[PDB]
């Protein structure tokens, strides 16, 4: 078998320093489609794939 | 920074101790002090003084021989006081023993500081 | 040094050579390996 | 090769309790780099467990808090048990298909003896109020 | 969720997120095979932990 | 022939700690090659995971970070229960 | 285009500072200077002046030897001294440390810049 897959090895473990990088990046991907939409044209499109 | 720790095998180890060193006196400091944090919100420290649990030992004062013969003090300060009890804990931050050990002797130091610091008012006062 | 093929001849006798040749040295033959390698082997699939 | 295993078995007995006693002291070991100033261990910890060296006497063997380093049968037949209990949890509608991969994911039976308990106890408080809503409902209506 | 935990619990989870990531950091397995390789040729199994 | 094969399991066992290796190296390389201007990466990534190299922690290993290359029998057994799990939901 | 750049391994690796060269100055270029963008929309740089983190270190001004000596500068210029403090992270684009010792040496410069921004237009006023 050749099943090298990257995993977490405590998938049960996530601490506030995770979730200050995630919240920092959920806030850069705002940045992104408020600009990348023309006029809410697609900016409902691009908000039901990062929910 | 060779003050209270010890960084051997990769880390940066300590006791509790906080030698605050380089800084400067209140004075010669263009920022009045070193500025550890905001609570009181101005918490000036100067090149002398160390903490021990937000409890500062002031490098100002001096040893009266009433409160170095009890509570048996060591240095001729009483932030020197405190840097000669945790000699032994400086090497051992990880004991359980020598940080009973550090706990006892600055809260020692710690009524010893304040008995000096109402003698010191009141005399002061009258 | 048996496990690495190197036979000492002053441990299998006493020694009245040093070169590496086989009429007057003794060639080692590798019996021990496949029972060791088994038990490492089993070690690593329980 | 059951009767021939057993010739070996005293090697790989002694070697067992290696394995135990050296990821006994790994663990004490792993202990006493958290107080010291490490980034590795916020990012392989959780929020309460980063916190249980505040709580004193963190220097002292967790054999003596009650903690081992086991393999043994009792721990294997207590993760199977576990386990299948979480999927005759899973058909019943007692178990939800978020925590069951949580039971999955754990790799102890503290968390995931916990995890079974509080949504047995989720649930149990909905089907409470559901019983309870539908009584109260048929009063109004009635009344 | 962390009211139903009790403090056997917490440090249960503390002590196996430490061993379940170096475990497959370390490949901790293959440092205890080539032990088993002197403990079959010495008799003397030994690990340092620091 | 399954008492042979643990004869030369000495030999796949060191074998698959040099690809796990290789693959952590691999994978660090594969890091560094992000921040380089290099328009390949766009298209087999996605949305979000290009944005992973903002971050300012992506310049050390992701071993220090949780993540490991790991193809062990923990992770086999784990990828069969989630398969199980997602045809067992499917119905109902 | 070796301005600030490492273009090695058929990558082109940057460690932020945009050595911005080749275009002239203001009166000498037609379209009044190189454009970085559009934000005030004309954002005019010429060919002394580099920029870190959209902020433009000036080349027409020059170096205070009192805004010399503290802060610890080299170049006659603020843009040519932050051209030597970036020497070093220059070579080392991804380096952990030297992407610190970056963003702490552009910092300084740029407080160095507005500290000589304030002295001459102030100087300028009376
Ligand atoms: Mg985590
Ligand atoms: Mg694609």
């Amino acid at each position: 078998v050749f099943d090298f897959k990257v995993v977490v090895t405590n998938p049960n473990a996530i601490s506030e320093i995770e979730d200050n990088k995630k919240n920092e990046l959920l806030q850069r991907l705002q940045e992104m489609i408020t600009d990348t939409s023309i006029s809410e044209d697609e900016y409902n499109i691009k908000l039901e794939k990062l929910n | 920074a060779f003050g209270g720790w010890l960084n051997t095998q990769g880390g940066d180890f300590t006791n509790g101790v906080t030698f605050i060193n380089e800084g400067g006196s209140h004075e010669e400091n263009p920022y009045q002090g070193i500025q550890i944090g905001v609570d009181g919100a101005p918490n000036l420290v100067e090149q002398g003084e160390v903490v021990y649990d937000d409890y500062v030992f002031s490098d100002r004062m001096e040893i009266p021989d009433d409160i170095r013969k009890e509570y048996k003090l060591r240095g001729k300060t009483f932030a020197k006081a405190a840097k000669s009890a945790q000699r032994e804990s400086e090497e051992r931050p990880n004991d359980p023993l020598s940080t009973k050990g550090l706990q006892a002797a600055m809260e020692r130091i710690a009524t010893a500081q304040e008995e000096a610091r109402q003698r010191k008012e009141a005399h002061r006062e009258g | 040094d048996l496990l690495n093929g190197r036979l000492h001849m002053s441990d299998l006798e006493l020694v009245l050579i040093k070169a590496a040749y086989i009429p007057d040295r003794l060639q080692h033959y590798p019996i021990m390996n496949s029972k060791l390698n088994v038990l490492r082997g089993e070690e690593s699939k329980r | 090769t059951l009767q021939s295993s057993h010739i070996t078995e005293w090697l790989f007995t002694i070697h067992d309790d290696v394995k135990k006693r050296a990821l006994e002291c790994f663990l004490e070991t792993a202990k006493v780099a958290l107080k010291g100033r490490n980034k590795k261990f916020q990012y392989i910890l959780s929020d309460t467990s980063t916190r249980v060296m505040e709580i004193d006497g963190d220097e002292f063997a967790e054999a003596d808090y009650g903690l081992v380093v086991d393999n043994s049968n009792g721990t294997q037949e207590l993760q199977q048990k576990l386990d299948t209990l979480a999927q005759a949890a899973l058909q019943t509608q007692t178990l939800s298909f978020s925590t069951i991969t949580k039971l999955y994911t754990s790799s102890s039976l503290a968390e995931k003896q916990r995890l079974i308990e509080k949504d047995e106890k989720q649930i149990r408080e909905r089907q409470a109020q559901a019983q309870k809503e539908q009584l109260e409902a048929q009063q109004q209506i009635a009344a | 969720d962390y009211y139903t935990y009790e403090w056997q619990d917490i440090r249960e989870v503390r002590a196996n997120e430490l061993l379940n990531h170096y475990i497959k950091e370390y490949d901790i397995p293959l440092i205890f095979n080539n032990g088993f390789m002197d403990a079959m040729t010495c008799g003397e199994e030994i690990y340092q932990c620091d």
